[PDB]
RNA sequence: GGGGCUGAUUCUGGAUUCGACGGGAUUUGCGAAACCCAAGGUGCAUGCCGAGGGGCGGUUGGCCUCGUAAAAAGCCGCAAAAAAUAGUCGC
RNA sequence: UGCCUGGCGGCCGUAGCGCGGUGGUCCCACCUGACCCCAUGCCGAACUCAGAAGUGAAACGCCGUAGCGCCGAUGGUAGUGUGGGGUCUCCCCAUGCGAGAGUAGGGAACUGCCAGGCAA
RNA sequence: UCCUCCUAAAGAGUAACGGAGGAGCACGAAGGUUGGCUAAUCCUGGUCGGACAUCAGGAGGUUAGUGCAAUGGCAUAAGCCAGCUUGACUGCGAGCGUGACGGCGCGAGCAGGUGCGAAAGCAGGUCAUAGUGAUCCGGUGGUUCUGAAUGGAAGGGCCAUC
RNA sequence: CCGACUUACCAACCCGAUGCAAACUGCGAAUACCGGAGAAUGUUAUCACGGGAGACACACGGCGGGUGCUAACGUCCGUC
């Protein structure tokens, strides 16, 4: 409940006097992020999959999600019903004071910084990012990790409109280049 | 020549051509040649029609072909008996209705488009005539 | 919404409720107040209408619409019907399912003398 | 909400090693001791 | 390399609108749900659907979507 | 087809047998079904038979 | 004229041409083609014109050039363009 | 009685969409707070409870709106029951039945009960 | 031989060496119940990943799915997941549908016995329509029902079944 | 080579317009067939049970079609 209690007066009147909401109700509120690591390459062996969790393992209350292969690729050699991702669903109040483990403290950890792009949205105005790595997080020491394991990061708020998003990421911080 | 692009059946039934043209008028261009018979046109019909009738033009205007075959008529093989299975495929006919507009052109003089289409209507069997663009 | 999309769970019990025609038990599920009436097989009147929302039987209780307050008026509604002499209804989940205050009201009914 | 499948967490208390601290709570495991803060990270020169 | 069929199952309407019958006789045979339950009809395993008690057989349409129902009222 | 025909025969004091067809390829232990029992008049359990 | 069988060793499903070459991106370093912001450089320039073009004729319908007119570039045919580009054997 | 709301229906696209406005007293929704009731191939999103500070944003309800869907004659038209006829692979006439689509138009509903709130 | 559409002329039905396709199985779960849920396919964005994974948000509307071919239907889902079970139960069966006949189909409800749910309720198989052979003969288990002078037996009957 | 311009046209998806379908139907007749009510008329014309048969090679004409060449005193079904 770290940045929420910055959200809950700063930013709600920084908010209204920005795009002149009459009512608190249209200030958008971030609501739940996506930490989804689709490895995919996991298809033929099974600790592909169980290690890849095993290393997303560190965010979260407790066990690593499994998640299921969508429908039967040829090119991606799958099949129906397939574990292939692993993900996260983190809305509500553990996830707040995750933003400060990445957006303040992971983001001077990223191998040759220069910033992160402002034109990647989902139409209605929340913003979608994939970081190449995992090794930015706190919890990964480079011990007993064996990958560069990728994982998209979606962060979905209520704003009505693209540049919404944009300024409720821009409302913390977000490094814009 | 005409001919069903990925038609769906081989074979169908003979049928019947009962009734009047559910094609009015002129809609296309401005001048048309209206069939009064009742009948069918096969596609050799048609392109040997439209080769004449664009024969006294040369290039000038276009033709807008109303019709197309769309049906598979059989026959069966010479001295073979009855039976013995459905005859193939040989030619694409186009069921006829009267007062049906077959050819419609624009881009000519009146009087050009006169013999336009009568020289076309000597290459087609059943008796047609010439109409005008019609008024609303 | 989570208002219109339980009516349709609901229907296949409104369906089986006329389709066999039995007098039933339905129920509504409000944030701050809860809700019970007994509807005729006729299905277009409502005989036994007993519920939080009248002055009169709100004012027993604090904060109507919690588990107590659901029993306060399941214990009358039937007390209400069985003063029309009613012996039979099947309970209607409404959609809503049956674990929390709707139990809890099913509960009192069943306590006031009904049978379901 | 639901139980016990989203990947773990343990309370730890950060310090970073240049003078700034953030001391948050985390899901690390023990501890850790950070070593760039964003106060010193070079997006503003 | 064709000719092969079936024999027919004779579907299709058994009762029509106003008939009285008794319990258990078959009003509709039909293989897909054409004609649905209204009241004292029932759809069999193969929505064979029957005359469940005594009345007469009234052929209606109702619900959102415009179903039909074939319903018995007891006369 | 492959599914060949097995018998489920009672565990209780009958000689009587329910008669099925398994796929014993694919599933390759015997079934465990607590059917009625017409002669007990009562639901006992009922092993694979040949 | 018709029927059957055979129709890339798999004859019913999970190609891994171990390889330059062809397609795609990934990662790397940065290029007016992978670029913009006049500001750090920085005072006398750009476009319309006039002009003619390495030995030749032309040549970007635009380029090294011309402060109102006789000299200069990439390149086209020109042309220093190659040739038993594996053997072995003959007269 | 009226205005509303909520609940259950009759009819079920004249009844539905899109868009223009409104409402928070009440009710409803959003809401806050979550060990415990309980929920979960995950995190009180849904489900669940405890509350009701804030809100009418959104949903919903009503008002506007034909920008569309939708209902839609009359006459004519196609077909056809027979009865005859024709230059009889197709038509005509007698009578009898009568569309589909299209056209003028209509259309953004009505309806039944029950409980609360506010005005009489 | 069986199943589905059309030929078939709007009740059903209806042929030809007419037009088209499917079956000689699959499932103890892909069954029963209760609870819960809703797709196709796009483009928007996002690490390898791009056109195809995984993830998010919107369009969209069942063009999806339904063991398998077509047809009919299905969100009240018959589609999809979870939970617990075996109703894939026995003895009947008012009632009809259907073929010359044999034969087949649907069936609330009654008795006994079970599961699900709290409950009315549902279940005597799969969304439905193919996935199959009459009798004889003999096999196997149960049953004294009979059992040739008698005690039994053998052998038959019956019931289950091959 | 740049590389711009242009072009009959090859040309998708969306828009509007135009025709065809036994295996296309958001639309939809005549008649057909079933049920009920009624009256006139008909030597019960209705059905059941029993005794007896013959018949199961059809033909053309009419309309509805399959097939054929909408050819056949052709063939195969419907119906009179």
């Amino acid at each position: 409940a770290k940045l929420h209690d910055y959200y809950k007066d700063e930013v709600v009147k920084k908010l209204m006097t920005e795009f002149n909401y009459n009512s608190v109700m249209q200030v958008p509120r971030v609501e739940k992020i996506t930490l989804n690591m689709g490895v995919g390459e996991a298809i033929a062996d099974k600790k592909l999959l169980d290690n890849a969790a095993a290393d997303l393992a560190a965010i979260s209350g407790q066990k690593p999600l499994i998640t299921k292969a969508r429908k039967s690729v040829a090119g991606f050699k799958i099949r129906q019903g397939y574990p292939i991702g692993c993900k996260v669903t983190l809305r509500g109040e553990r996830m707040w004071e995750f933003f400060e483990r990445l957006i303040t403290i992971a983001v001077p950890r990223i191998r040759d910084f220069r910033g992160l792009s402002a034109k990647s949205f989902d139409g209605r105005g929340n913003y979608s990012m994939g970081v190449r790595e995992q090794i930015i997080f706190p919890e990964i020491d480079y011990d007993k990790v064996d990958r560069v394991r990728g994982l998209d990061i979606t962060i979905t708020t209520t704003a009505k409109s693209d540049e919404e998003g944009r300024a409720l990421l821009a409302a913390f911080d977000f490094p814009f280049r | 020549m005409l001919q069903p692009k990925r038609t769906k059946f081989r074979k169908m039934h003979k049928g019947r051509n009962r009734g009047l043209a559910q094609g009015t008028d002129v809609s296309f261009g401005s001048f048309g040649l209206k069939a009064v018979g009742r009948g069918r046109l096969t596609a050799r019909q048609i392109e040997a029609a439209r080769r004449a009738m664009t024969r006294a033009v040369k290039r000038q205007g276009k033709i807008w072909i109303r019709v197309f075959p769309d049906k598979p008529i059989t026959e069966k093989p010479l001295a073979v008996r009855m039976g013995k299975g459905k005859g193939n495929v040989e030619y694409w006919v186009a069921l006829i209705q009267p007062g049906k507009v077959l050819y419609e052109m624009d881009g000519v003089p009146e009087e050009l488009a006169r013999e336009a289409f009568k020289l076309a209507a000597a290459k087609l069997p059943i008796k047609t005539t010439f109409v005008t663009k019609t008024v609303m | 919404d989570k208002k219109s999309a339980r009516i349709r769970r609901a229907t296949r019990a409104r369906r089986k409720l006329q389709e066999l025609g039995a007098t039933r038990l339905v129920v509504h599920r409000t944030p701050r107040h809860i809700y019970a009436q007994v509807i005729a097989p006729n299905g277009s009147e409502v005989l036994v209408a007993a519920s939080t929302v009248e002055k009169a039987i709100a004012e027993q209780l604090k904060y109507t619409g919690n588990k107590d307050a659901a029993a306060a008026v399941g214990k009358a509604v039937a007390e209400r019907a069985l003063e029309k002499g009613i012996k039979d209804v099947s309970f209607d989940r409404s959609g809503f399912q049956y674990h929390g205050r709707v139990q809890a009201l099913a509960d009192a009914a069943r306590e006031a003398g009904l049978q379901f | 909400m639901k139980k016990d499948i989203h990947p773990k967490y343990e309370e730890i208390t950060a310090s970073c090693s240049c003078g700034n601290v953030m001391k948050i709570r985390s899901t690390v495991g023990h501890d850790l001791n950070l070593d760039v803060c964003s106060k010193c990270h070079p997006f503003f020169t | 390399r064709n000719g092969r069929d079936s024999e027919a199952k004779r579907l299709g309407v058994k009762r029509f609108g106003g008939e009285s019958v008794l319990a258990g006789s078959i009003i509709v045979r039909q293989r897909g749900t054409k004609f649905h339950a209204g009241a004292n009809v029932g759809c069999g395993r193969d929505h064979t659907l029957f005359a469940k008690a005594d009345g007469k057989v009234k052929f209606e349409v109702k619900g959102p979507k415009n179903r039909k129902f074939i319903s018995i009222e007891a006369e | 087809g492959i599914r060949e025909k097995i018998k489920l025969v009672s565990s209780a004091g009958t000689g009587h047998f329910y008669t099925t067809t398994k796929n014993k390829r694919t599933k390759p232990e015997k079934l465990e079904l607590k059917k009625f029992d017409p002669v007990v008049r009562q639901h006992v359990i009922y092993k694979e038979a040949k």
